[PDB]
């Protein structure tokens, strides 16, 4: 029955409503990989309901479109695959595999490094520190202070590694702070 | 903040390896990438390697691929360079930044088959001067000593100002070098002067005392 | 693997003026519109200092007066005002492609006024005489150009073979240099000559100086 | 019946699939517009889906799940309809009907006043600026210099205008450079 | 950079109105809000209320409702800010600041009905000192005017050290001041000393030549 | 709405000390985990310059020597190093809630070595004598501290009425005051007496500083 998949559908587009609405704003890591987990079953819902309009069509030529749509789906989710391993060759890290960029960033805080998908990677990387708790990118990363910020972060692509050397940190308004991440080199393989 | 410790020069017979220890502190070793920098003849800069040192992998030069190989040690926070078939080019000072902007002290490496000779330390002072104006030098010479380096300094450094130590020159493959100190008549000899001269390599610390003839 | 030629090689400017080191890559290393150059202090027994990183950022800590120029293949280091603690080592190094080779480096050299040479000589020591050798050394002190010679004179005729001579770097405190030079000799023929002399001929006058001492004198 | 249904689901995830790839890093306008227009009308195909659930009530069980669930969608979407229409009364500009926040960052580029939707509107704002392009908490806004930055940027949202101060600019690797505004004063409504 | 030109001092009779004209430059004039604050009696900073030049809503204080009302001029780049029915109490100097840092210089406004006074200006010579070391005093007195402010210079600011402009004084509705300079007896009288008053509200620009009597 | 208590009223540090300012706001300004307190400094004759935003970040070209403390209701600016161009009045905006209310402000004094007062007198000037009045003038230069007492004398008997006197504020090139003195009279009653005298009664001294002339001396 259509009906069934279309409740299915129905909590798919609630869960993003959901995570766009009341969990858009919050980076809680769990939370973040809940996201990417989403976003990645996206690709397949794409093609289940492109599938089901080129099985079960209703003119050869709305059949026709979802044939060729579904085809267009599955190269650009056969591109996602082919890039996340690509770029787990290099990096080794099971955040590779995030739908949402190709592109990670390697932030040094707590000793282990925080590995965070990065969208832009662009010369100049941005941190802010906000009540003591930093977030790069968009990433909240957890706890550090402008004194404990990492001097060195990379970035991680690719057949590209980039570095990128902290610049000038300001302190404002006491455990709040800012910092300037400016690309210093490039590990190209 | 940031200090990056390394070990001490050592000569090495050619053809044997050695293994450059990188000693970190003040930062999460693992944060960060370990470069490594030879610097051959004094001036000529060249890029070995980085490695890093959260997961492993690394990245030489082309020249130093089977030359060189890094490694780290997370439990003491200490990164190694392993040099692999040391010969007369190996004859460099290597260094360990990080973002380029931190560095160890360097690596002094000798590549020589030379037998380690202590140093010969003499005190030199103008006796019979026949001439005491108020600036008077006095100085301390090391004659035949390897490997390098070694550190001459005065009375335990107490003495910084008017000090200088002269570059150590070849002959007969050993090294010399001389120390020379410019001070008033006011203070010699009223005051006690005495060269020490360490040589690590030998292992040698030797402290002489500067008299009058 | 790039290239990287700085020009000049050495690099003589008085204080307070501007200091121009160039930096000439073999190829483009402009990566995303930018180019990623690295420029480094080295004083003598230090590891390098890194000034300038990325072509222009000036790195922390690192006073004011170190600007780099130039995009593409041509890169530029300029240091104005000039002062007296600048006289060290200057290096180029490309950050874009492995391996980062660094330039060949220039020897920035302070031009202070013209000083005369403090001139000192030292017969060698008797501990050193009873070991079966000798060396007689002479010492000058707070000299300016580098570019000076010294000679040994012995019984009236002057001497080349044998003599060492040691330049040390332009120190940092007032921007002047010194000379060890030093003339060895078995003991079979340092008793069979009586006068031993060391003088000096320097920019800064047109009077040779001159220092010399006796065997017997001793 | 309901097999036109399912063609149109498709390319609402097709859509979807292709801001989220292709133009994901893009920040054109006009493309940003699209986004947000798309983002809009998940709102009511949230409620489609529910409505045709709640609609074709074969077992009492799924079919009260879906009038529960759309009553859940259908209260949230007039959420967002009350809070962007208090964001409307204070700011009087288009962009506060955007469906993924209620706060606006309003920055003063080019002379007019560009007003772009804020996700986190925190103490500190991070203006990147590269390439000569200034781009404000991910909203690319235009060609701008470190000398041409913005002494004063504003965030608008509801009951509350929080006035930002340039920190310091910091310019690195020439055309690119880095600034930080850090909140200096607050209009309550 | 970012500079904020006001209108000049003036006399404003009781029970009245005045606007305040704050012309903007060096940036775009509806990028940033422009504030006002009013500080009376010389100490008392006060907000009055701020008005983003873009679309043109503002914020006053609760005390300046139905006293400030603040307009702005696009065109011009201009921000105006129209006091209503002026008291005594509004005998304060209004400034427009646009993020704190840039503020315009001031608007001195006198709420008074009394008329423009021109200023009396005299000069002050020691005559007869029967002392004449190396530093000697000469002033210009400045009595009888009103409204303020008054800039009082010497020889068209040739001179700057030395000087000492006192505050004016209130007596009978008039303000006085005093402007003193203390050269030495190589100066006077060889150059020529000339205090330069002038007074913008009364329109007037008065120059005296000090001379011994 | 919300008041701050700005304390001290004034405040007297010494060259090289540390100036510490107090206000205390009536309620909390905190906002959001933060408290966004200004400082401004406003010189005699200038508009406030902007210190210190957001109760502790400094302006761009404010020295680093202000810095801006405390949390909740009190807060504290600090002044380290104080230099002579510090003497100025520091007020504190609380910039959370309309109205953002200013403090009362307290001028800064620079406690600097005390110093004797250079004491001048001017007879009234012949033009404005032949005008139909007359005034007497006594100048104090270069005096601290700011609290003196200064009286005219008329023909052996000191006068209070008439006298106004006009204190300038602290110069920012030696930290030290200026008095003019004014005794200004009618010309009926000019001519009826004949010694005029300013005489300074300072703490730089046990010795009144006296200056008189005589009409007819002149
Ligand atoms: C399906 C399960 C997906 C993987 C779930 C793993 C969640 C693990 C809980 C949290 C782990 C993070 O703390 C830990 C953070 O590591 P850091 O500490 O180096 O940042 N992160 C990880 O282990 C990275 C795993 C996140 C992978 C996200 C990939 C999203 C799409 C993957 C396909 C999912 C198919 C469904
Ligand atoms: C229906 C389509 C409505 C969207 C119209 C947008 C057409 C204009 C394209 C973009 C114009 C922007 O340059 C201009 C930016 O002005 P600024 O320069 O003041 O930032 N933007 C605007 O005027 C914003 C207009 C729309 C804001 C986002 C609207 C989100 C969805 C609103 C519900 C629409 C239901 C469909
Ligand atoms: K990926
Ligand atoms: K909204």
């Amino acid at each position: 029955l259509l009906e069934q998949w279309n409740l299915v559908i129905g909590f798919l587009f609630l869960t993003w409503i959901c995570l766009l609405q009341f969990a858009y704003a919050n980076r809680n890591r769990f939370l973040y990989i809940i996201k990417l987990i989403f976003l990645w079953l996206l690709w397949p819902v794409t093609l289940a309901c492109f599938v089901l309009a080129a099985v079960y069509r209703i003119n050869w030529i709305t059949g026709g479109i979802a044939i060729a749509m579904a085809c267009l789906v599955g190269l650009m989710w056969l591109s996602y695959f082919i890039a996340s391993f690509r770029l787990f060759a290099r990096t080794r890290s099971m955040w590779s595999f995030n739908p949402e960029t190709n592109i990670l960033l390697n932030v040094p805080l707590h000793g282990t490094i925080l590995t965070r998908p990065l969208l832009e990677s662009e010369l100049v990387i941005g941190a802010v520190i906000l009540r003591g708790h930093l977030r790069i990118a968009g990433h909240h990363l957890g706890r550090c202070d402008i004194k404990d910020l990492p001097k060195e972060i990379t970035v991680a692509t690719s057949r590209t590694l980039s570095y990128y050397k902290l610049g000038a940190s300001q302190r404002v308004a006491g455990d709040s702070g800012f910092a300037a991440y400016s690309r210093y080199r490039i590990g190209n393989y | 903040e940031v200090q990056l410790q390394q070990s001490g020069p050592e000569l090495v017979k050619p053809g044997a390896s050695m293994k450059i220890s990188c000693k970190t502190s003040g930062y999460s070793f693992t944060g960060y990438t370990m470069n490594w920098v030879k610097q051959s003849h004094g001036k000529n800069l060249e890029w070995i390697g980085l490695i890093n040192p959260y997961n492993g992998d690394t990245s030489y030069n082309q020249k130093f691929k089977g030359k060189a190989t890094l490694t780290v040690d997370k439990s003491s926070s200490t990164a190694y360079m392993e040099l692999l078939s040391l010969t007369s080019e190996d004859s460099a000072v290597y260094y360990c930044e990080v973002i380029n902007t931190y560095w160890g002290q360097g690596t002094l490496v000798t590549v020589s088959a030379a037998k380690t000779t202590p140093p010969s330390v003499y005190p030199l002072a103008p006796g019979s001067a026949a001439q005491t104006n108020s600036m008077v030098t006095l100085g301390c010479l090391v004659k035949g000593y390897f490997p390098e380096p070694v550190t001459v300094t005065w009375n335990s450094g107490s003495l910084s100002s008017g000090v200088h130590t002269f570059p150590a020159v070849l002959q007969s493959d050993l090294y010399t070098l001389s120390s020379s100190v410019t001070v008033p008549s006011s203070t010699w000899p009223s005051e006690t002067v005495t060269c020490n001269v360490a040589h690590p390599a030998s292992s040698t610390k030797v402290d002489k005392k500067i008299v009058p003839r | 693997d790039i290239v990287m030629t700085q020009s000049p090689a050495s690099l003589a400017v008085s204080l307070g003026q501007r200091a121009t080191i160039s930096c000439k890559a073999s190829q483009s290393i402009d990566y995303d519109g930018d180019n990623y150059m690295n420029w480094y202090q080295q004083k003598p027994g230090q590891p390098p200092k890194l000034l300038i990183y990325t072509t222009s950022n000036l790195e922390s800590g690192i006073p004011a007066r170190f600007s780099g120029s130039g995009s593409g293949t041509d890169f530029t280091l300029n240091i104005h005002p000039v002062e007296e603690g600048d006289a060290a080592t200057y290096y180029c190094q490309q950050n874009n492609e492995d391996p980062y080779t660094f330039g060949g480096g220039t020897k920035l050299e302070i031009k202070r006024a013209d000083a005369a040479p403090t001139v000192s000589i030292f017969p060698p020591s008797s501990e050193q005489l009873t070991s079966g050798g000798a060396s007689v050394v002479c010492f000058l002190n707070n000299f300016y150009p580098k570019d000076i010679n010294v000679k040994w004179k012995i019984d009236g005729s002057e001497r080349q073979n044998g003599v060492l001579n040691s330049w040390t770097d332009q120190d940092s405190k007032d921007s002047t240099y010194s000379m060890s030079s030093t003339l060895t000799l078995t003991k079979d023929e340092y008793e069979r000559h009586n006068s031993y002399t060391c003088e000096a001929t320097h920019k800064t006058s047109t009077s040779p100086i001159v220092k010399s001492f006796n065997r017997n004198e001793c």
